[PDB]
C-alpha cells in the first residue's frame, strides 16, 4: 500500500460457509417420484387380518371377506432463485486470491452457481425436517401448507415426560408409552425397522441429567461410535434400552419437545417433483433442480435462474409420537 | 476495453463496431465505440512560439 | 501493533437486480446527473459522501424525504472498493453523474436516503411510479451465522 | 406462485489484512583448541575429530529449532504471535480480525453441578453455530493445564464416569507417542499439556479439522 516499489508476494484466501444438514439424508429416510401434473395421487391399500379357527373334517368352512382402501390428492409449491451479473461487477478488478490476475466472468458465475446450489440443498435439508412434525414445508403461502394427521384421518399420541419426577424413570415412560403404540401399529412385512428419538438439546440435556439415568449414561463410551452409526454429524449420540436418542442440531425442533419414529418401513417418507414453469418442459417430467444460464445476445448482461419444486409426503402420521416435558 | 461484458478487461482495440437486426424483419441499429488518451510523456522539449506582428 | 485491513461490501449488480433492455439503444434506463463530488467545504482529502444507493433528485441534490426521489445512483466513480479517486478533485468541483430510473429492478433493503435512513413506504411508491419494481423477497440477509 | 416474481441473492464480504515476520538467528564457532589434542568421549583412545563436533552440533542447532518451532506452534492457539523482545510483530489476532474471546468460566467447587456439562451448553454449542459449512470431521478438542485437569477429573459429578474408562493404552493409537493423559466423554477429548504453555487454572477448546484455520508462513 506504500506504492509500487514494494513489489508484493503471494497471499492465501479462506472462506466461510453456512452450515448443511445431511442427518435425515445420511439415514435414508425418503424416496423420489418424477412426475408430470401439479398434483401428486396417493393411493393406500389397506389389508384386513384374521385369526383362524378349527374345524371339523366336513363340516362348514371358513372365508375371507375383508378389504378397504383410500385414495388422496395434493398440490406442489414452487421455489425460484435468480441471479444477474453486470460489466461493473468484473471489470478492472483482481480474483480476491490469486493478486495481481485479473477478474473473469467465468469464475462469479462459477462461483454464484455454488452459491445457488448451496442455498437449495439448506431449503431441501430444512424441507425434510418439516415432515417429521406432520406437516408440509411452504412459508408464505396457504395453498399447499397440509396437516398430515388430519388429512389422513389420525391423531398424535403424546407421550409426555416429567423430567422433575426423580423416583420415576423417564425412559421407562416412553417405552410403555410410545415405543409399544409405535410397534403394534407398525404393521407386518417392515423388516429392520429401528425406533429413534429425535430430541431438541434441552429436552435432552435434561434427559440425560435425570438421575435415574446418569448410572447408565456414565457406562456408556459416548466417544467416536458416531462416525460409524452414521455418516459425519457432530450431534452427540444416547443409546439405552434399544432405543437411539439424537440432538437436533440445526434447531428444527421447538425447544423443549422431542419426536420418536421407526425408520425402516419402505414407502413411509417420499418427495414428489413437479416440472418447470416453462414452455419446453410444461408437461415432459421433472428433476432435481434446473438450472438456465443465458448471456445476453447483445453482450452486456448476463442472467442465472434456477428452478425446483417439490413436496414431502408423510404417509403414516398414525406412526409419529410427539414428546414434551416440564424442565 | 469496450464497455460490453465480451471483454471487460480482457483486452483493447482501436475501434469497435456493431451491427443489431431484431430478428423480426422489422428494425436494425448500429454501434460504436472507443476509448483512449492522448499522451506526451515528456513535456520538456515542446517550446511554445507566441510572435508579435505589426 | 496495526494490522492495516481494507474491507468492501455488495456490488453493482446486487442494488439493480434486474434490467429491461430496449432493443433499440442502451440508455434508456438511465439519465445523467451532474453533482458535486467532494464536499463544499472539507479538504482535498475527504471521500465524499455518495455511497452507491443513494437517492438523488430531479437535479442532482440527494435526497431527504419522498418528495425529493428521481433516481437511484449507480456510478461506476462510487462503487464498494473503487477508492482511487481522493485528491483528484477539488472542494466544490462539479462532475457528472449516472442515475437509473425506468424498467429497473430494485433492491429495496439496499436503498436509503443521503442521511443513511432506510427508504419507506413514500419512498417506494415514489420511485415505484418510474416504472421500477422495488422487491423485498431478496436471500442472503443473514451471515455465515453470527 | 407460479408466475409472479421471483427471488435474488445480493449479499457477501470482503476482508484483506497485512502482517509483518520476525527473525531468529542461531550460530556456534570452533577454534583449533577445543578438539586437538583430546579423545572423542565415547571411544577410550581414539583421537578427537573435526567432523564428530561439527555434526554434534549441528544435531544440537537443529534441536534448538525444533523446539523454537514448538514453542511457538502453541503461541497460535491462544490467539497471539510468538516474537519475544520484539514489539514488532507481536500481534493480538482476536482484535485484528474484530472478534472477542468467549469465556466460559467453570466453577469446580460447585459439586452439584457438572462442570462438564456447562462446557456442553456454553462453549461447544456456539463454537459449532460458528463453525461454518464446508468443515468435514472437525472434532472438539479440549486442551488444558495439569491443575485444571486435576480438578476436573476429581469433581464428584465426573468421578463416575471417569472410573469406568480405560485410560490404559489408547494413547497410543489416538495419537502418534506423547506420555499425557487422555480423557474422552460426551464426545469431548480432554488433554493435559506437558510442556508448560497452558497457564496454570487455564484450558482452552479449538475443533480441530477445518482446513486452512492454522497457517505457518516463511520468508
Amino acid at each position: 500500500q506504500n506504492g509500487d516499489f514494494q513489489i508484493l508476494d503471494y497471499t492465501g484466501l479462506i472462506s466461510t460457509m453456512p452450515r448443511v444438514d445431511t442427518l435425515l439424508q445420511s439415514m435414508n429416510l425418503f424416496t423420489e417420484h418424477f412426475g408430470r401434473t401439479t398434483v401428486a395421487r396417493i393411493e393406500r391399500l389397506d389389508d384386513g387380518a384374521g385369526d383362524i379357527k378349527a374345524v371339523q373334517r366336513g363340516g362348514v368352512r371358513q372365508h375371507l371377506a375383508n378389504d378397504r382402501k383410500k385414495i388422496v390428492n395434493l398440490n406442489i409449491p414452487f421455489f425460484p432463485l435468480d441471479r444477474s451479473i453486470d460489466r461493473a461487477d468484473i471489470q478492472n478488478f483482481r480474483e480476491f486470491g490469486t493478486e495481481n490476475a485479473p477478474a473473469t466472468v467465468d469464475a462469479e458465475v462459477q462461483r454464484h452457481m455454488a452459491r445457488i446450489r448451496r442455498s437449495h440443498a439448506i431449503l431441501k435439508s430444512k424441507a425434510m425436517y418439516a415432515a417429521l412434525k406432520g406437516t408440509s414445508w411452504s412459508p408464505d403461502d396457504p395453498v399447499s401448507d397440509y396437516n398430515y394427521y388430519d388429512v389422513w384421518g389420525a391423531t398424535q399420541t403424546t407421550a409426555d415426560v416429567d423430567f422433575t419426577k426423580l423416583g420415576v424413570d423417564p425412559i421407562e415412560v416412553l417405552e410403555a408409552e410410545a415405543r409399544a403404540h409405535i410397534i403394534d401399529w407398525a404393521g407386518d412385512n417392515g423388516d429392520n425397522y429401528e425406533i429413534v428419538v429425535l430430541a431438541s438439546r434441552q429436552w435432552f440435556s435434561a434427559l440425560i441429567a435425570h438421575p435415574q439415568v446418569t448410572g447408565a449414561y456414565s457406562q456408556y463410551p459416548s466417544t467416536q461410535e458416531i462416525l460409524r452409526r452414521r455418516l459425519n454429524a457432530n450431534n452427540r449420540i444416547f443409546e439405552h434400552k434399544n432405543i437411539l436418542f439424537i440432538e437436533d442440531i440445526s434447531g428444527n425442533i421447538p425447544a423443549g419437545e422431542a419426536y420418536i419414529f421407526p425408520r425402516g418401513i419402505s414407502r413411509m417418507f417420499e418427495i414428489y417433483y413437479a416440472p418447470s414453469d416453462t414452455l419446453r418442459d410444461a408437461n415432459q417430467a421433472a428433476q432435481e433442480l434446473y438450472v438456465f444460464f443465458k448471456e445476453s445476445n447483445y453482450l452486456r448482461e448476463a442472467k442465472i435462474e434456477s428452478e425446483t419444486s417439490f413436496l414431502t409426503v408423510n404417509n403414516r402420521p398414525e406412526l409419529v409420537v410427539k414428546s414434551t416435558g416440564k424442565f | 476495453p469496450s464497455d460490453t461484458l465480451r471483454d471487460a478487461n480482457q483486452a483493447a482495440q482501436e475501434l469497435y463496431v456493431f451491427f443489431k437486426e431484431s430478428n423480426y424483419l422489422r428494425e436494425a441499429k448500429i454501434e460504436s465505440e472507443t476509448s483512449f488518451l492522448t499522451v506526451n510523456n515528456r513535456p520538456e522539449l515542446v517550446v511554445k512560439s507566441t510572435g508579435k506582428f505589426t | 501493533a496495526k494490522a492495516h485491513v481494507a474491507t468492501l461490501e455488495g456490488n453493482y449488480s446486487d442494488i439493480v437486480l434486474g434490467r429491461v433492455v430496449a432493443f433499440g439503444d442502451t440508455g434508456w434506463n438511465f439519465k445523467e446527473v451532474d453533482m458535486t463530488f467532494i464536499a463544499d467545504d472539507a479538504d482535498a482529502d475527504s471521500k465524499t459522501t455518495l455511497f452507491a444507493g443513494v437517492l438523488v433528485g430531479e437535479d442532482g441534490t440527494p435526497a431527504t424525504a419522498a418528495a425529493g426521489v428521481f433516481g437511484v445512483l449507480v456510478d461506476r466513480k462510487v462503487l464498494p472498493g473503487v477508492d482511487h479517486y481522493i485528491g483528484v478533485f477539488e472542494p466544490g468541483e462539479k462532475v457528472p453523474m449516472v442515475l437509473a430510473v425506468r424498467g429497473l429492478t430494485l433492491n429495496q433493503l439496499k436503498l436509503k436516503y443521503a442521511d443513511g435512513t432506510a427508504i419507506d413506504a413514500a419512498g417506494i411508491q415514489a420511485l415505484e411510479a418510474q416504472g421500477n419494481q422495488v422487491t423485498d423477497k431478496i436471500v442472503g440477509t443473514q451471515f455465515i451465522g453470527s
